[PDB]
């Protein structure tokens, strides 16, 4: 009845999409070849006789990562034409993704997205998975978002993006790409959910007792978060919430649309036996700084809006009591202009566990989405990195050679300054 | 005889309507296949009030189910008693309001209101003489709030001489289920003040409180709250369906309870309510019924009547009882608590007795109170609205759908005026 | 030879009429189906062969109460068309009964009354049973009284009305209806026999030792009072009194026509065995304030006219002795302008007892009708209630919407003030 | 999909190219006949990057061998894996450069450059999407230096949008193998600063030092130095040929490592490197690899990184590893040695991880460093050039071929400008 389209861009987006689609196939009992021995309609199409194809688009400017998908276990799951690949990557360059290489491919992906949307009767919106520090995941994501805003318009668009860590970075030119893509995608997004690799590393090390986490573990956790978000669309519960409610509840002002995600309970099978994972305990754990998925201090900011999504054996009265207990706590503070700052959703389906996974099976799960002013600190840090790097004009010629102008750098810096000023003004 | 049209809007409205129809079908001896299977002919004498005879001794409820998303419609259709509803009465959209009042009232509601009004008009033309309409919805949502408001306005335009009842749940004082609740609640109250004859205010926190302390329920569910609400709805309209000693229909209650047209917000209540263990330790009599009724713990609205004064009170009794005891007890409670009753209205209490009690219970009673303590709830909603509107938070979501700031100002002014009147007559 | 027509309006009137007709059928030996295995002619017509139909009209603006009759045990007794029902009730609103809903039905009831009167050769008058605080029982009876006075004229009209109690009342807007119906029916009635629910509750509690009286007991007692009144028409005695004699004896001035009724002896079977229920004892009991059917104090007023109707084994000499003994008592005072204040009626038929009833079988019975100035206190209390409500204009819009004007309220208040002034003037 | 063209110039270039092709053929499971004999299909999935399929499941390298004497060409033809090379790709002259830059760049190289350019053009036209070119040569000779310079200039004229990588052996500080080394080195650097994208500086003294202290090799041989260089070359382009978690091709490395176009001279390194006896006394983990990488003794350029500051650092990891440990340890080494990292570039380190480790080893890593210590080598070469040019020693040999003193002055000035820039950003 109501359908949702998922787009995965770049290496990180494609791999997180692999994890998410594995999780969905496990949830709905669909085998990797598309056969199963009907709320899954929102995420899976039906073609012919007993074949289910995902409503997904996988885009990358280099063929390796998507060639892995076309060769791996889920080769028969995806339709051949929705796995679009280029020949040359963007090489961590925003300008290459935006102008030089992005322009040669975006028409095909737009055609495929239109073809997918033609088969939908109640399309709710889009989810795009990408990175901030990448080349294609920055430039092509910005170009695609602007084209989607021009084409579709009112339909909601939600981002899942990997926020660069404060001290743990892979690239050297990450601040340039992050600032440019934020400036370009500010006006064409409805809300963006933020995660950080360093925070997930710390969570795996502490709660899951894992010495050597890899990217697969992080992708599994991100897939669990996304499944918790979309369970309202893929199942039926006591109190449901679809895509538009997230946008209308978590965004107070059009430019302030960067909430961060949190999941609980994340524990191994060893510690799960000695714990009673009640609603109050997980609700409390969702609000501790050590459990959040973005490395930042919620204590140094004030919450604006909070969204709690419960799964499994949950009854509303304990939810009400837990939220009241949270409200009476002084350690965490809400802005004075938001007397009502909670959105509550309850679902009946408990969270499933992937075989060979790192999480233990549980009766309950909470996905908390919080809009807080503490993101201003991360924005200021990224802006400082950009200023330090741009003072000496380092790596600027790489961007200029691909079609970018230094005026774009200046405009992006000005827009970021305006954004942090807006955050500071809202805080008071 | 006298016919009532039922409308359900939004998720909460649809759920409460489903529970209410299950309870009603239990009362009248109808299985979920539409056939009559009761024993007493009293269940069939006045069955035309709620049901339609559709050939082959099958009965279809006279209800219209309305929503902007197909989810709740599918959930209600697939659940128990989902077969009795007429397939043509399911009017649903594809987009959904997304907890936005402007979407429900101006964008999507404007699209679906013509179809829902067509269905309502057909149903009302079918019946020989209709008493009025009743609607179940919520003030914190976007579909229920705006859509029920628009439907109420359109119906009152079409049928100005009939009775308009609403059973709307209101935002709670302690915990909110939506960030933008005050906006929707304020606008909905602004419209309901003009376009409704009597409104019953239900609070989720009060229902949780009742289920916890009184019913001793360890893990209450939304089904239990809907059960209590449905019990109240059934208790309100008992005199139209069963014989009794002193009969009071909807218009009698309306004439008795609302002295001034803007003061028509009530707090319902039900008795008896006992746990499983404590059932043995009391005897079913009228005194315990009036003790349970006149008690802040049993109130279904999150307002304590002892901070205000009662304007009028309705006590609708069911079962075989003595009128002398009822009148004596109402006189006694009025005399003992004279400080809580308005002094310029003698005999604040209106009484009605029906012979047929609810199935399972020997005796029952439904309490309707029109107190001035509702000003506390209205004041809290107004103050939250003002705090939000000072900084224009979340305002662009409503403004992008055609809403103007003057609408918000008018709604705030109406809320303030209503609170001022309630304080004035106190 | 001489016939009487009974009209029952509203819920209370219809139920009291049910009790009265049950009592009449019991007294005259008529089965509930109208067959009997000839003074009853005054109350039962003869149609075809061995079928006796009552001379009654049953009216209500809602169908449920008369539907109970049409499906009850006395279904075969009444002529079906004489049971007239409306579609929507008056909802305790005098204006709805008088203007909005009354005009749609009164023509039919007038036609039926005319048809009933055409079968009478010696029609004595009308007995109408109604309430004061009701909607239809106020408005429709006022309109009907106007139409009857216009049509028939000189034929006497007697009301049996339920007065609102000083402290025990059901509706909230009863004073409005009572004042309006009094103002409307002052000029069209000949006399009204008046009762109160609270007084009957007290009498049932005290004399009959009934813990939980219901409406059935009150209706049975009222039916006994009416049967005692009409025994002179339905039987033959030593000294009989007809309908016109009540009017010419109990009404000294045209506006002062509100006598109140009293019945004696009312006792259970337990106390009847230890008592000699002589004429003097019951005559004395009729005058005690604890035994009257209206909650009021005769000790604070002065009697103007008194009528005593004896039934059963009663001889005139003891009646004369008891009346003399009453006259010598100083605690009960008569107005100085009425030297002769007693009307005496003696009948031979003892009072019958309904099986399963609460009254015991007795040899003698007295129904005492008294016109006393003490009703001015109740009138003043009702006027005070009306003034208190009308000061704030509460509930006025309900009446105005149905076709009433505030000038009617002012006129009713003025007329009631004039009436209480007249009572206070005749008191001196 | 991405294609690389290989060129070998001079004796040293030909020898290292032969060793590199041996190592690559071992990696991809190809015997010296050209047929495929591996097991994993991953060896064949991206085989087109280096090899051409020439019917009958036989593969020929996409390499061009260039020299001005038939000696080294005959030696590489008659040696192991000499048969896999295409016979038409051997372009050789008869005279020879005589360790003279002018002969290589103006007299004989001008004659042979047309044929070598024809071969390169044919090979580049054959491939559908070429990533770029890599050249192996030496800066101390006359054939390698001048001819690689001329070929680089001509290719950059023809293909300005592709990547040009060079693995050039630079003169060592302690002992020189040629009397006229500074002239050729200075002119070659003057051309390389302009016509290349990234240069990897190799020092024979550093390779001898590594083979002595680290590998415990009693009698090192040029084959072993070529083995180490080939290991570095194969480690650079692993992400183009095998799947991994974080992929980084040549353009990614270029974007991450060179901030200003003239600062593209790196010092490569490899790990792990241990002797036969000492293999048992250590565990292969990421801390050990990054300890070996960040160490002056493990660098293949005869420069001390502690005498300057790192601009950028690239680490390419091969094998099954945890990204958490890699990122943690790179952050830790950046924090511990903050004094050796440029302050105005945060996060100097770029990391890439490939799944397939080299045959025989479970874990391996290749280190590329862009440090300011290369100014020491450039300063030494420029100083020797100035000392020789002051007395006009051996100048008539270069002048008789048609070169002018102005070219020498321009090259010396360019070297001074380069060292001045490196000191400025230091
Ligand atoms: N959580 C998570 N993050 C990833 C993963 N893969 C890459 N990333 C992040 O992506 C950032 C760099 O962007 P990439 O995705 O690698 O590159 P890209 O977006 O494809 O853009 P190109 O450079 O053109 O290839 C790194 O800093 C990583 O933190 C992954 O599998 N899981
Ligand atoms: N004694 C006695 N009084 C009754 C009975 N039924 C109703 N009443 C009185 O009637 C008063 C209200 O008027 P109703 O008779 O109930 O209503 P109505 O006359 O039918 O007028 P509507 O409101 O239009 O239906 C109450 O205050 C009762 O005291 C009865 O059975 N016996
Ligand atoms: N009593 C009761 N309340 C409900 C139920 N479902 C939702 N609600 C209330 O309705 C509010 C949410 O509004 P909702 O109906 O979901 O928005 P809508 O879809 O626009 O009509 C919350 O504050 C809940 O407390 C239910 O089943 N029972
Ligand atoms: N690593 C390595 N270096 C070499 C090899 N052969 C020669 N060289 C170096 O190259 C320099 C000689 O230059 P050469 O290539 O022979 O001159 P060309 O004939 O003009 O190219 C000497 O300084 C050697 O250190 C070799 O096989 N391996
Ligand atoms: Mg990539
Ligand atoms: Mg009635």
């Amino acid at each position: 009845m109501r359908e949702c389209i998922s787009i995965h861009v770049g290496q990180a987006g494609v791999q997180i999409g692999n994890a998410c689609w594995e999780l969905y196939c496990l949830e709905h009992g669909i085998q990797p070849d598309g056969q199963m021995p009907d709320s899954f309609n929102t995420f899976f199409s039906e073609t012919g006789a007993g074949k289910h194809v995902p409503r997904a688009v996988f885009v990358d400017l280099e063929p390796t990562v998507i060639d892995e998908v076309r060769t791996g276990t889920y080769r028969q799951l995806f339709h051949p034409e929705q796995l679009i690949t280029g020949k040359e990557d963007a090489a961590n360059n925003y300008a290459r993704g935006h102008y030089t290489i992005g322009k040669e491919i975006i028409d095909l992906v737009l055609d495929r997205i239109r073809k997918l949307a033609d088969q939908c009767t109640g399309l709710q919106g889009f989810l795009v998975f990408h990175s901030f520090g990448g080349g294609t995941g920055s430039g092509f994501t910005s170009l695609l978002m602007e084209r989607l805003s021009v084409d579709y318009g009112k339909k909601s668009k939600l981002e899942f993006s990997i926020y660069p860590a404060p001290q743990v970075s892979t690239a050297v030119v990450e601040p340039y790409n992050s600032i440019l893509t934020t400036h370009t995608t500010l006006e064409h997004s409805d809300c963006a959910f933020m995660v950080d690799n360093e925070a997930i590393y710390d969570i795996c090390r502490r709660n899951l007792d894992i010495e050597r986490p890899t990217y697969t573990n992080l992708n599994r956790l991100i897939s669990q978060i996304v499944s918790s978000i979309t369970a309202s669309l893929r199942f039926d519960g006591a109190l449901n919430v679809d895509l538009t409610e997230f946008q209308t509840n978590l965004v107070p002002y059009p430019r302030i649309h960067f909430p961060l995600a949190t999941y609980a309970p994340v524990i191994s099978a060893e510690k799960a036996y000695h714990e009673q994972l009640s609603v109050a305990e997980i609700t409390n754990a969702c609000f501790e700084p050590a459990n959040q998925m973005v490395k930042c201090d919620p204590r140094h900011g004030k919450y604006m809006a909070c969204c709690l999504l419960y799964r499994g054996d949950v009854v509303p009265k304990d939810v009400n009591a837990a939220i009241a207990t949270i409200k009476t706590k002084r350690s965490i503070q809400f802005v004075d202009w938001c007397p009502t700052g909670f959105k509550v959703g309850i679902n009946y389906q408990p969270p499933t566990v992937v075989p060979g996974g790192d999480l233990a099976k549980v009766q309950r799960a909470v996905c908390m989405l919080s809009n807080t002013t503490a993101i201003a600190e991360a924005w200021a840090r990224l802006d400082h990195k950009f200023d330090l790097m741009y003072a000496k004009r380092a790596f600027v010629h790489w961007y200029v050679g691909e079609g970018m102008e230094e005026g774009e750098f200046s405009e992006a810096r000005e827009d970021m300054a305006a954004l942090e000023k807006d955050y500071e003004e809202v805080g008071v | 005889m006298r016919e009532i049209v039922h409308i359900q809007a939004g998720q909460c409205g649809n759920q409460i309507g489903a529970k209410f129809w299950e309870v009603i079908s239990d009362e009248h001896g109808i299985d979920p296949t539409g056939s009559y299977h009761g024993d007493s002919d009293l269940q069939l004498e006045r069955i035309n009030v709620y049901y339609n005879e559709a050939a082959g001794n099958k009965y279809v409820p006279r209800a219209i189910l309305v929503d902007l998303e197909p989810g709740t419609m599918d959930s209600v259709r697939s659940g128990p008693f989902g077969q009795i509803f007429r397939p043509d009465n399911f009017v649903f959209g594809q987009s959904g309001a997304g907890n936005n009042w402007a979407k429900g009232h101006y964008t999507e509601g404007a699209e679906l209101v013509d179809s829902v009004l067509d269905v309502v008009r057909k149903e009302s033309e079918s019946c020989d003489c209709l008493q009025g309409f009743q609607l179940t919805h919520s003030l914190g949502g976007g579909t229920g709030s705006g859509m029920g408001t628009l439907l109420i306005s359109k119906i009152r335009e079409e049928y100005p001489d009939r009775i308009m009842n609403t059973f709307s749940v209101v935002p709670s004082p302690k915990v909110s289920d939506t960030v933008v609740e005050p906006y929707n609640a304020t606008l909905s109250v602004h419209q309901l003040v003009e376009n409704t004859d009597e409104t019953y205010c239900i609070d989720n926190e009060a229902l949780y409180d009742i289920c916890f302390r009184t019913l001793k329920l360890t893990t209450p569910t939304y089904g239990d709250l809907n059960h209590l609400v449905s019990a109240t709805m059934s208790g309100v309209t008992t005199c139209l369906r069963f014989p009794g000693q002193l009969n009071a229909d909807l218009r009698k209650l309306a004439v008795n309870m609302v002295p001034f047209p803007r003061l028509h917000f009530f707090m319902p209540g039900f008795a008896p309510l006992t746990s499983r263990g404590s059932q043995q330790y009391r005897a079913l009599t009228v005194p315990e019924l009036t003790q349970q009724m006149f008690d802040a713990k049993n109130m279904m609205a999150a307002c304590d009547p002892r901070h205000g004064r009662y304007l009028t009170v309705a006590a609708v009794f069911r079962g075989r009882m003595s009128m002398k005891e009822v009148d004596e007890q109402m006189l006694n409670v009025q005399n003992k608590n004279s400080s809580y009753f308005v002094e310029w209205i003698p005999n604040n209490v209106k009484t009605a007795v029906c012979d047929i009690p609810p199935r399972g219970l020997k005796m029952s009673a439904t309490f309707i109170g029109n107190s001035t303590a509702i000003q506390e709830l209205f004041k809290r909603i107004s103050e939250q609205f003002t705090a939000m509107f000072r900084r224009k938070a979340f305002l662009h979501w409503y403004t992008g759908e055609g809403m103007d700031e003057m609408e918000f100002t008018e709604a705030e002014s109406n809320m303030n005026d209503l609170v001022s009147e309630y304080q004035q007559y106190q």
